[PDB]
């Protein structure tokens, strides 16, 4: 896994990517398969997660094949494995705080 | 519910630019649209332009399109005007004005030009 | 056509859904979800 | 831009009389004008919102209406407090290219 | 990532949908699944051809 | 006994576009009556799953 | 006929029939055919669309009838060649294929070999032409 370490109170950008640049559906889930963020059409949605008031995404980059998850105000409780689902492929990044 | 506070007076040599600003206070910055007016001596309330704070866009009177920029700093509730290539024709008292947009934050913006909130006037001259 | 404006409304509307049909509809959806 | 022409400035109206002010647009306005009161050293306060709505804090004395390119403003029981220049502004412009006229000043005959 | 902005008029217009039929061009045909229980990805055992 | 579920609706002028990423502003609402009569014919649902 | 299969170029039979059954049905229909035994704009528009579909099918038909000459099968609906089946392409017998399978199933059974087979057919035709011209001397 890619491993990214942040610190309590910081902001971390975790990313998923694609070879195709535009009109790509993606989702971010945690290790317990709970949705955090995702792309429906052109809209950003949130899942039933502990991160709904902290997680965000830079919508302008979605058409660049870059689908970031940004967690603002990190806590130790956020350390986890974050799973990207983009198109058909999956990616995993571990976040430590 | 907004009070507009103008900045200090300026005197500039022709060809220079002047930065004029207004601090908006007493309510949410984003719910107010702002305009600038040029009260040149002996003239009426010449309109210079308007800025929309949700969609950060601005529109300007045609003769100033290559001369005036209207911007804002959302973190300091401040409206800014920069006018370049100054001439003595631009001697005026400059000021901000604005309107309340109902629940603009939630996408209910009205887009009114009927100005209710006005600053006291910033005098800009040339030398 | 009976709206006013608010400032300091017109942007106010409502939708009516038959209660009986909606609840019956969910009961049928639920039966299929229950099978799954 | 669309020009706005008013009646001659310096309308001598005695206090207590009803003043009549007006504004002509070069093009039609869909009840999208506004009236403002300017005094020396003061902000040009909004008096009438759209062709006829009184702006906040505006007394019953100050009112008007109109349509198309022809609008009228009157002041009932004119007060010494009302001797100011009244400006006409047009908003039916998109992209914005809003305009103002020159306005008419009221005067006390001497 | 800058912004591109277009300013233009907003006339109000009447707006109500018309059902649109899609039709195959010459050389092509459309197969239609007539099963009443078709789930979207299985085989269909009752198939008809339409334009 | 009311037999009517009512939803509260708002008309917005600044919306997110469905055809691409971006925002757009539309002119303010019509002053007369607006009436829509529609058939709900289907639902779009998603699931909340997970290990817990 | 020509409407078999519910489409032009579906000539040899109904979709869903077995290959064998379709051939027999075709023969019967051929014998019968030879024995010989309200106005709106949209009518114009669709009349043109229908003609375009029919004209195109004819042009494609004629083109293919000449292109097939490359394998020695020009001007034919049913040809016959001198290329052996080679077994590995399909392990089924003549009766198993013709009696139980339909045409789509058959194409699915061998579509990993048709580009190979097409190449073999061309090669055989070239050799046949060469041999005939050598004999004519
Ligand atoms: C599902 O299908 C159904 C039907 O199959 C769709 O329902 C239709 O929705 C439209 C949308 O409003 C509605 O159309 C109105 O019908 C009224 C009947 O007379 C018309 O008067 C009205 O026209 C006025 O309003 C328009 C609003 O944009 C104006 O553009 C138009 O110029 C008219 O405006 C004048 O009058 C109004 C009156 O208040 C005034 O305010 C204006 O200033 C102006 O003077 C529309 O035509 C249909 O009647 C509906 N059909 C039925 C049977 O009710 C339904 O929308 C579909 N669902 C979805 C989600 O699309
Ligand atoms: C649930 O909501 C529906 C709205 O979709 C209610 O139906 C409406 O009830 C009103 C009651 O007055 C009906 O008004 C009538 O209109 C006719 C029109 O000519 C008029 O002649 C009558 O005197 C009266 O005004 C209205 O028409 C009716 N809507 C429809 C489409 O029929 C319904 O009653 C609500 N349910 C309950 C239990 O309240
Ligand atoms: C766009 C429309 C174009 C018009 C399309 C017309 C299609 C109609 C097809 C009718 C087929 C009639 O039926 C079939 O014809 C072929 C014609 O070679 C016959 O086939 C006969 O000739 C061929 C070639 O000479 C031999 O390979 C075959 O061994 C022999 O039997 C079949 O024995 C008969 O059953
Ligand atoms: C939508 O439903 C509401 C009720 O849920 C309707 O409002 C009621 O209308 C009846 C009709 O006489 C009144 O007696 C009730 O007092 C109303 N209820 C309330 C809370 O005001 C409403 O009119 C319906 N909408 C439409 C378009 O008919
Ligand atoms: C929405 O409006 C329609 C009519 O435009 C309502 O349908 C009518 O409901 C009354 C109730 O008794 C029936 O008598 C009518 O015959 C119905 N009309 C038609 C054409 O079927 C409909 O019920 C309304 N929706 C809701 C939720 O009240
Ligand atoms: C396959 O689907 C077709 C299309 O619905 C069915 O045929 C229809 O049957 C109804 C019964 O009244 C007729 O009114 C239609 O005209 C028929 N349509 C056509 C195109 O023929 C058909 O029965 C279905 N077959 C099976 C096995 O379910
Ligand atoms: C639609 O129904 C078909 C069956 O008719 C489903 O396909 C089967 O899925 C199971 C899952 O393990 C397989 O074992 C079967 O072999 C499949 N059958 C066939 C014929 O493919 C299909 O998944 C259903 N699709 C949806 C969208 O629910
Ligand atoms: C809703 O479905 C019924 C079923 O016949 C149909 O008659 C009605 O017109 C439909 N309503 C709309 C808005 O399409
Ligand atoms: C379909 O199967 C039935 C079973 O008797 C048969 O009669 C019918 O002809 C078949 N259709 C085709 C296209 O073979
Ligand atoms: C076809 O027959 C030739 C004859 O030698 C053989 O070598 C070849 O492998 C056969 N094709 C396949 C796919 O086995
Ligand atoms: C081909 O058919 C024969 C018939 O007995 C069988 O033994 C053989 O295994 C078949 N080949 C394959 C690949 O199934």
């Amino acid at each position: 896994k890619k491993v990214v370490l942040g610190k309590k109170g910081d902001t971390v950008e975790l990313t998923c990517t694609a070879s195709q640049k535009k009109s790509i559906q993606f989702h971010w889930k945690n290790s317990n398969q709970i949705k955090i963020l995702g792309n429906q059409g052109s809209f950003l949605t949130k899942g039933p997660s502990k991160l709904n008031d902290r997680a965000d995404s830079r919508r302008s980059l979605w058409d660049q094949g870059n689908f970031p998850l940004i967690i603002k105000n990190l806590k130790i409780e956020d350390s986890d494995t974050y799973i990207c689902e983009v198109e058909d492929q999956k990616e995993e990044v571990q976040l430590l705080v | 519910q907004v009070q507009l506070l103008e900045s200090g007076a300026e005197v500039k040599k022709p060809g220079s630019s002047v930065k004029v600003s207004c601090k908006a206070s007493g309510d949410t910055f984003i719910r107010y649209s702002f305009t600038w007016v040029r009260q040149a001596p002996g003239q009426g309330l010449e309109w210079m332009g308007r800025i929309i704070t949700i969609l950060d866009v601005a529109h300007y009177a045609p003769h100033l399109q290559g001369r005036v920029t209207i911007t804002a700093d959302k973190s300091t509730s401040t409206v800014y005007l920069e006018l370049r290539n100054l001439r003595s024709d631009d001697t005026a008292v400059y000021f901000c004005a604005g309107v309340y947009e109902g629940e603009a934050d939630e996408g209910e913006y009205d887009n009114n030009g009927f100005l209710k909130h006005w600053g006291q006037g910033t005098l800009v001259t040339v030398t | 056509n009976n709206n006013t404006r608010k400032s300091i409304n017109i942007r106010q509307a409502h939708c009516n859904i038959s209660k009986a049909r909606w609840n019956e509809t969910l009961g049928q959806i639920v039966a299929k979800l229950e099978e799954q | 831009e669309l020009e706005l022409t008013q009646s001659p400035a310096t309308l001598s109206v005695s206090p207590g009389e009803r003043a009549t002010l007006s504004c002509r647009a070069s093009e039609s306005v869909s009840s999208d004008l506004a009236w403002y009161q300017q005094k020396p050293g003061q902000a040009p306060r909004l008096l009438i919102y759209g062709a006829s709505t009184r702006a906040t804090g505006v007394p019953a004395r100050f009112s008007g209406s109109g349509s198309g390119a022809e609008f009228t403003l009157t002041i009932s029981s004119l007060q010494s407090e009302d001797f100011a220049v009244y400006y006409c502004q047009q908003y039916n412009n998109w992209p914005p290219r809003y305009t103002f006229g020159q306005g008419t000043r009221l005067e006390i005959k001497r | 990532c800058n912004t591109s902005v277009i300013t233009q008029a907003c006339p109000k217009v009447s707006f109500e949908p018309i059902p649109i039929h899609y039709c195959a061009p010459a050389g092509f045909a459309i197969l239609k699944c007539n099963s009443k229980t078709f789930n979207g990805s299985g085989p269909c055992t009752n198939v008809s051809t339409v334009q | 006994g009311e037999q009517n579920i009512t939803l509260q609706c708002r008309i917005k002028q600044i919306i997110n576009m469905w055809q691409g990423v971006g925002k757009a502003m539309y002119a303010p609402p019509i002053r007369g009556q607006i009436r829509c009569s529609s058939n709900i014919t289907g639902l779009l649902l998603t699931r909340d799953g997970g290990r817990d | 006929a020509v409407g078999l299969g519910a489409f032009i170029l579906g000539f040899l039979g109904a979709a869903g029939s077995t290959m064998g059954a379709a051939s027999m049905a075709l023969t019967v229909q051929a014998r019968l055919l030879l024995s010989g035994i309200q106005h709106m704009l949209q009518l114009t528009v669709w009349g043109i669309k229908q003609l375009q579909a029919r004209v195109l099918a004819v042009e494609r038909y004629l083109r293919d009838q000449q292109l097939l000459g490359i394998w020695g099968c020009s001007g034919k609906i049913i040809c016959c060649t001198n290329v052996p089946w080679n077994d590995s392409w399909s392990n089924k017998t003549i009766n198993e294929i013709w009696d139980n399978m339909t045409w789509m199933q058959w194409e699915k059974e061998i579509d990993n070999y048709t580009q190979h087979i097409y190449t073999l057919l061309e090669v055989s035709q070239i050799q046949q032409e060469k041999n005939e011209q050598e004999l004519l001397e």
